[PDB]
């Protein structure tokens, strides 16, 4: 078959820069007949580029390919934040029918620092009744941030579990959502957790049973 | 406007077999060539397979051979994926795309989600304001989550799943402190478990 | 020729 690499593995830049994927295939490609294809997250995979260079129905100018036999190139002119997605290259043939894609390139939007909104969740009664205090990083950047939990002056290690959004497709900001996972909450009282962020000139806490 | 319509998502049994449709009426894809691509998550594209107009000749990758079978009912309009023998390793999204008169793949379904588990399949629902749900202990994936019927759709942020082996995600908005005594919103949260909870 | 009529020669013989 022929195999299909691309490079880099991961591109950071930000708004109005310029983004240049490639993509190398073990043999010629017979045709120029190469494709690239953007997936966001969560979505199927676009067209953007057939034929080595031609943009497909839809595509803004500021895409643009290029390339023969095994080397290509994907250039993204004036980055956007809605261009945040995976990038595939893939060339088809068709005596004998081949279609093989590339490993894809992630292309992460970067942006200015922009300070989370915290929000503390004390479980519900509904929860109690089976014998886990939700902290919320609401639209910040960048991703990287150190979330505690403090139960009772008390800083708690192993007993959370976070999870963090995709980069969104507007305004590139993350949202993060802390679990700190009935005998022992009856004990203490006053939970909390405290978000360290580049974004916030000084640590931020918020606490809350009643 | 036309649009490829893939069926919804199932969970199989290893060893069982699966059947995946996808709708493509309209000349724009009864003229041309569908091809099958899946994805396993966290990992690329691979081709499956490639079926003609009239539905009788059919071109398999080589690594699928002897297990898919593209078929393609022409009264309907309606293309068939059939995969047997599922082991753990063809859990994947399994997307049917148009193959353009050109060759690329311009027209793309919005994917199958296809989970081959030993393990049985029903999740539990516990300046601005911010609400939210949380659904814990759930398998397998997924498990969508909408806020008033889709009405609300500016601001909603629904976390990816997350010990005890069950996924575990969270939907959160952000709406006034005004609108909070005006707007009554409901969470609309598995086809797995068939479970429909608000 | 296009890459169906390509494709509709390949399955001529095959």
């Amino acid at each position: 078959e022929i195999v299909m690499m691309q490079s880099p593995g991961t591109l950071s830049l930000s708004p109005g820069e310029r983004a240049t994927l490639s993509c190398r295939a073990s043999q010629s490609v017979r045709s120029n007949y190469l494709a690239w294809y953007q997936q966001k997250p969560g979505q199927a995979p676009r067209l953007l580029i057939y034929g080595a260079s031609s943009r497909a129905t839809g595509i803004p100018d500021r895409f643009s390919g290029s390339g023969s036999g095994t080397d290509f190139t994907l250039t993204i002119s004036r980055l956007e934040p809605e261009d945040f997605a995976v990038y595939y290259c893939q060339q088809y043939g068709s005596s004998p029918p081949r279609f093989t894609f590339g490993p894809g390139t992630k292309v992460e939007i970067k942006r200015t620092v922009a300070a989370p909104s915290v929000f503390i969740f004390p479980p519900s009664d509904e929860q109690l009744k089976s014998g886990s205090v939700v902290c919320l990083l609401n639209n910040f950047y960048p991703r990287e941030a150190k979330v505690q939990w403090k139960v009772d002056n008390a800083l708690q290690s192993g007993n959370s579990q976070e999870s963090v959004t995709e980069q969104d497709s507007k305004d590139s900001t993350y949202s993060l959502s802390s679990t700190l996972t009935k005998a022992d909450y009856e004990k203490h009282k006053v939970y909390a957790c405290e978000v360290t962020h580049q974004g916030l000139s000084s640590p931020v806490t918020k606490s809350f049973r009643g | 406007e036309v649009q490829l319509v893939q069926s919804g998502a199932e969970v199989k049994k290893p060893g069982a077999s699966v059947k995946v449709s996808c709708k493509a009426s309209g000349y724009t894809f009864t003229s041309q060539y569908m091809h099958w691509v899946r994805q396993a998550p966290g990992q690329g594209l691979e081709w499956i397979g490639i079926i003609n107009p009239s539905g009788v000749h059919t071109s398999y990758a080589q690594k699928f051979q002897g297990r898919v079978t593209l078929t393609r009912d022409t009264s309907t309009s309606t293309l068939y994926m059939e995969l047997s023998s599922l082991r753990s390793e063809d859990t994947a999204v399994y997307y049917c795309a148009r193959g353009s008169p050109k060759g690329a793949f311009d027209y793309w379904g919005q994917g199958t989600l296809v989970t081959v588990s030993s393990a049985s399949t029903g999740p539990s629902v516990f300046g601005t304001a911010a609400l939210g749900c949380l659904v814990k202990d759930y398998f397998p994936e997924p498990v969508t989550v909408s806020w008033n019927s889709g009405a609300l759709t500016s601001g909603v942020h629904t976390f990816p799943a997350v010990s005890s082996g069950l996924y575990s995600l969270s939907s959160v908005v952000t709406v006034p402190s005004s609108s909070l005594g005006t707007q009554t919103y409901i969470c609309n949260v598995h086809k797995p478990s068939n479970t429909k909870v608000d | 020729d296009s890459f169906k009529e390509e494709l509709d020669k390949y399955f001529k013989n095959h």
